[PDB]
């Protein structure tokens, strides 16, 4: 019964990890691109003054 | 009948746009595809809005292998044509007699199959909205209507609440009596217009409830629940619940979805160029252990020098907007 | 008309040429047939 | 047979007329809400 | 009860609980915490 | 054996790396996958080279659903372990007695299946290479060898030309006598070392010919032709494939054409110093179907020195060079 | 036979277009990223003086 | 003729022609035009 | 020791982990050795 | 069928010995080609 609970816990950890990866990697790429755009605009603002 | 202007009710939407913000903006059902896709489109005019398009696809059951399209749209006309690789022609023709009265025609002609037709008249008044349409009309020898006719009415009962109903009438064979069905509608928008509730109670036993919310200026969220009743001689109720969010930025749009049946999904559009974007969509069904992937691209061009410069952003002689 | 009675099974192939002509008659550039049908930036 | 078609047609015509009456009441309803809210 | 779990009332109650929990979560400030300031 | 040092020959490489540049650098057979994938590596040392890994996958038949791995490697030892879901354990153990004399062991133990084993001894002299390898060895009570045994030899005959041969001996059942086969090899490297030719004459009637070329400092190209002989009355089965590789500072591209109607591409884009995004797609024009794969790779570290070094800012000091 | 000659040309145009798109779009993205890196490093070298 | 197309010599001749033409293309200066200067 | 032949192959990966762990200057714990997160 | 197997075993032994002979000739090949190139 302990091994069955371990099996359920491992099979739940796999689904949580792959759900978090699939949902959170493209959102992280989008936020990274937005931050780089804001930083480039700040460098343009520093050059413009 | 004198204090309607004292009440000061606004026009509600259409019945078609009752849960537009959840169904077609936050959720990714209208955007998900499978396989490889390529859509190349060209623009020739902007104020009379003349465009053409080419579409290429492999690996999906819905999209054609090849399709060509063209559309024209000035302020009171909209024409469109479309032809596939199996030589199936689709047409569309909307004519607006005013800004509150539009007549629509939609045809579909393919070889070896019967012709499909659809007619529609739309009317948006000062505080209500009517819509009567007819899908595949025909007449018998004696003069009996065949096919399905749908009519809907939506009324603002207060500056935030709207109530309505929708009737249906289907008579398929023409040698049998027709059917009937009445739905009931509800739409409530908040005073700050930051959250919207909408509910339906359909003719086929269904029950749909939705809630939209604008979290920040870039983030929206939604949740939708569907319950459908049916028979096996025994009752049978099938339920579902979906929750999603949309993040929109200057160069990318993201949508992500969770489902109560064990499905997770995402859709990403990434604008790597002012005239080129790259699409990605992926799904994982945790109840059946399988996945779906799609990857594509969109390319926009122009048909004259002014439109080329405007869509590049350089505008007139390399001088951008202000 | 007689033309509508003679051709009915192939009359629906003249709908997309009509939309192309309607768009072409309103353009100031007025491009040609291959520029209308090609996906490249013809200008 | 034929006698069951009249009941079906009568029921569907009753459904359509009931839908028309509900639509008319929905058009009337904002003034009723205003009257009740102004009375209370 | 397992006999309750075979009823359609189980699916009705489960989806109703999911809908009210999701609506409460969306209107809570946790959804405000889920949006980055950037 | 008096004028070999005046002849001035070099070591011709190994038989396993005979067409390495075409088959495993330019072409994308070792890199293509289907479905979704994720690899999460983690480094603990650099000079004794201790690493771990986690792999997640869905949508392919080749990859497992989950796998954990660990490896250790110093200057004369290499150990590696790997366990999947369903509990299949695989192992590996190399040991170099010298810089040119390596013994290799390779085990794989899964439940409900027989144990697979593989032994190998590799030797690289000043102008030749020998390699003896035994795949699934067994011995009967009588004393008869059962399994596959391969021996190879490759000799440099010119500073640019190398010739060799390979011998096989397979005895599966142990009751029937085994059979033997002989292959013939050839590798020619150009004088400026910008193009390489490789040829094989296999024991199955096969014939493989390859050519590599370095077009620029970032562009390579290759072509390979295979002719197989079969008796379905003799039949000949053949394919010809061509490809190119474009390497840049933060992206690697591979693209391949085929004579059976298949096109394929592979792209790896490094969106971060510790993150990569992989794409691969294929279209088969003869059968009208497609394959797509998307994935990611993540590298992290287990101490502050390696974490700062892989970020690029070596503590308070500058990155400098 | 004339329409049989036209159909094979249409299929050939479809195959050439989709082969060129699949092989050419990721290479174009790679070259674009390299050009942006070269431009950014040239602007840094101009900021150095 | 059409009898030669079903013969086993056709595959050998076709793949030999493909390999010779591909090698001649790769060693040609046409392959140098496919490498951008950047 | 000759009767534990059926489950002796589950000790190969703890041996490689111990071999790596004995050569590190940091010497991390067991949960950190098995954790993907950066986790210095 | 035991006399049928002896021909097979003799053939495979002859194949292995022929492989060893051509390996020895490949080892002595570079000096032979050097002498041929120097004389020619
Ligand atoms: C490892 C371990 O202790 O479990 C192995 C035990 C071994 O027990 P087992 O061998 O009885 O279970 C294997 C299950 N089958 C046979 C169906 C493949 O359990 C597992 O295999 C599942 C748990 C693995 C992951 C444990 C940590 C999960 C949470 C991480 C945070
Ligand atoms: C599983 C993945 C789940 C990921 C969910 C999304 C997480 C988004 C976090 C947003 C943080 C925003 C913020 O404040 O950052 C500003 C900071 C700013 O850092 P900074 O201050 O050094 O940068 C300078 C910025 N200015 C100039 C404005 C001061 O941004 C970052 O450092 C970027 C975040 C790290 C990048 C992503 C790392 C995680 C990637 C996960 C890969 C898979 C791992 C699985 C194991
Ligand atoms: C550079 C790209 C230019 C545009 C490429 C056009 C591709 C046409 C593909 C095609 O015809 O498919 C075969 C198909 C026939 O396909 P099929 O029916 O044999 O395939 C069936 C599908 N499978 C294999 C899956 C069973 O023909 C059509 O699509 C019908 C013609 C459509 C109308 C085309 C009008 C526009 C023509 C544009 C010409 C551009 C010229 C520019 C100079
Ligand atoms: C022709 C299609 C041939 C292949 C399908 C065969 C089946 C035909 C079915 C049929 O006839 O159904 C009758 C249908 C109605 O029937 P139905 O198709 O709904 O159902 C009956 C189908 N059967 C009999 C098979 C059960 O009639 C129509 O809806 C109209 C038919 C003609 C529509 C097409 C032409 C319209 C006019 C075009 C004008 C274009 C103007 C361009 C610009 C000019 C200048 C301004
Ligand atoms: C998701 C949850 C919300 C879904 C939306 C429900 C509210 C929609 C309100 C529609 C506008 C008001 C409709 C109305 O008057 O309903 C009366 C109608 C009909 O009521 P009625 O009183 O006309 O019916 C009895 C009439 N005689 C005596 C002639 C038979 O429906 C209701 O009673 C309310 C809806 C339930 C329908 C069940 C059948
Ligand atoms: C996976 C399907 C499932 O529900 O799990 C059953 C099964 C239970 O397994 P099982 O033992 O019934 O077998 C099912 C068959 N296979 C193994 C093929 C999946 O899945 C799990 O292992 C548990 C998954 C946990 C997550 C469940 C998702 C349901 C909704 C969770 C919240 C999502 C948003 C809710 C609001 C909207
Ligand atoms: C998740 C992991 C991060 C959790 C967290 O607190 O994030 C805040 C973090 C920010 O906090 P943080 O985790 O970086 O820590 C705060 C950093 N300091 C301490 C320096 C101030 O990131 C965000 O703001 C965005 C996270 C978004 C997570 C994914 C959203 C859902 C996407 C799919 C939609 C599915 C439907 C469900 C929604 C309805
Ligand atoms: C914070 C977290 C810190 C601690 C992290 C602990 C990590 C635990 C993993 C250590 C190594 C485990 C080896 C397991 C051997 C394989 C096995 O038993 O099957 C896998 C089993 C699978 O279940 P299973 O063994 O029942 O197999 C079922 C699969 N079929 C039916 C196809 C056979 O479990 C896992 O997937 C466990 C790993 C999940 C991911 C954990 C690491 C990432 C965590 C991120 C946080
Ligand atoms: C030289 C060739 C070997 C000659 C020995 C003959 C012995 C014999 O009778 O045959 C035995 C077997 C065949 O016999 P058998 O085992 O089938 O017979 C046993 C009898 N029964 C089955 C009835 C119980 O064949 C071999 O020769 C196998 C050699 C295996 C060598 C062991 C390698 C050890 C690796 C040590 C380092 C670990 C690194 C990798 C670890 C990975 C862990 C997952
Ligand atoms: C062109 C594509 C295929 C290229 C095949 C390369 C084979 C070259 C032959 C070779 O290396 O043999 C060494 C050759 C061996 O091939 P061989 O032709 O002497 O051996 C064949 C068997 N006998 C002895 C019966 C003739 O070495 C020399 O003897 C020299
Ligand atoms: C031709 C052309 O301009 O394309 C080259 C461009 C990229 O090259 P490029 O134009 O950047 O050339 C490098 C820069 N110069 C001019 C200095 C040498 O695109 C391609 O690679 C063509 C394939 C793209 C996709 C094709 C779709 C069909
Ligand atoms: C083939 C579709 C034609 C649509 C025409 C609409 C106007 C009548
Ligand atoms: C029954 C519908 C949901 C009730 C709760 C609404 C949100 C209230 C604010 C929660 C912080
Ligand atoms: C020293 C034992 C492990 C290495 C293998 C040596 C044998 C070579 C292969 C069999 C001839
Ligand atoms: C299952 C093997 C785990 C490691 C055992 C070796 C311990 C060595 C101790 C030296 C004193």
């Amino acid at each position: 019964f302990v091994r069955n609970a371990f099996t359920k816990s491992g099979n739940l950890a796999w689904t949580l990890t792959t759900t978090a990866l699939l949902l959170g990697v493209p959102l992280s790429l989008s936020i990274l691109a937005e931050q780089q755009l804001i930083e480039m605009e700040k460098t343009f603002d520093l050059q413009s003054d | 009948h004198s204090h309607r202007q004292s009440l000061e009710l606004v026009n509600p939407g259409t019945v078609e746009n009752l849960n537009k913000e959840v169904s077609r903006d936050v959720f990714l059902s209208q955007y998900f595809f499978t396989g490889l896709r390529a859509d190349l489109n060209k623009a020739f005019s902007m104020n009379p809005a003349f465009q053409t398009s080419h579409t290429f696809s492999i690996g999906s059951q819905a999209l054609p292998k090849y399709a060509f399209s063209a559309l024209f749209a000035n302020d009171n006309l909209f024409a469109q044509g479309n032809i596939d690789n199996d030589l199936s022609v689709s047409g569309r023709l909307n004519y607006g007699w005013d800004k509150k009265n539009i007549s629509k025609v939609n045809l579909q002609i393919s070889d070896g199959q019967p012709t499909m037709c659809q007619l529609e008249q739309d009317y948006q008044a000062s505080d209500f909205s009517v819509n009567v349409k007819t899908l595949n009309p025909s007449f018998s020898e004696k003069g009996e209507f065949t096919g399905v006719a749908v009519a809907s009415f939506l009324q603002s009962v207060t500056p935030q609440l709207a109530l309505g109903l929708e009737t249906l009438y289907s008579r398929t064979d023409g040698s049998a009596p027709g059917d009937a069905g009445v739905s009931y509608l509800t739409r409530y928008v908040s005073k700050k217009q930051d959250w919207i509730f909408s509910g339906q109670l359909q003719a086929n036993g269904a029950l749909i409830a939705s809630l939209w919310r604008k979290v920040a200026q870039n983030v929206e969220a939604g949740i939708e629940t569907t319950l459908q009743a049916g028979m096996v001689i025994q009752p049978t109720v099938e339920g579902s619940t979906t929750i999603g969010a949309k993040y929109e930025y200057r160069q990318s749009v993201y949508r992500g979805t969770l489902d109560s049946n064990g499905k997770v999904a995402c859709f990403l559009e990434r604008k790597v160029l002012p005239t080129l974007s790259v699409l990605f969509c992926g799904e994982i069904d945790h109840f059946k252990n399988d996945t779906k992937i799609g990857c594509g691209l969109q390319f926009e061009t122009a048909g004259n020098q002014e439109l080329l410069m405007l869509q590049q952003g350089l505008d007139a002689d390399g001088n951008p907007l202000q | 008309s007689k033309i509508l009675t003679l051709t009915h099974n192939v009359a629906h192939y003249g709908w997309i040429p009509f939309v192309l002509y309607l768009g072409w008659a309103h353009t100031s550039n007025r491009p040609n047939f291959l520029n209308l049908l090609s996906p490249l930036p013809s200008v | 047979s034929e006698e069951e078609k009249r009941a079906h047609q009568e029921q569907t015509e009753k459904t359509l007329k009931q839908a028309a009456y509900v639509a008319a009441f929905l058009w009337v309803s904002p003034m009723i809400w205003h009257l009740v809210k102004k009375q209370w | 009860f397992q006999a309750f779990k075979e009823s359609p009332l189980y699916t009705i109650a489960l989806n109703g609980a999911f809908f009210v929990a999701g609506v409460a979560f969306i209107q809570s400030p946790l959804m405000d915490m889920l949006a980055p300031q950037l």
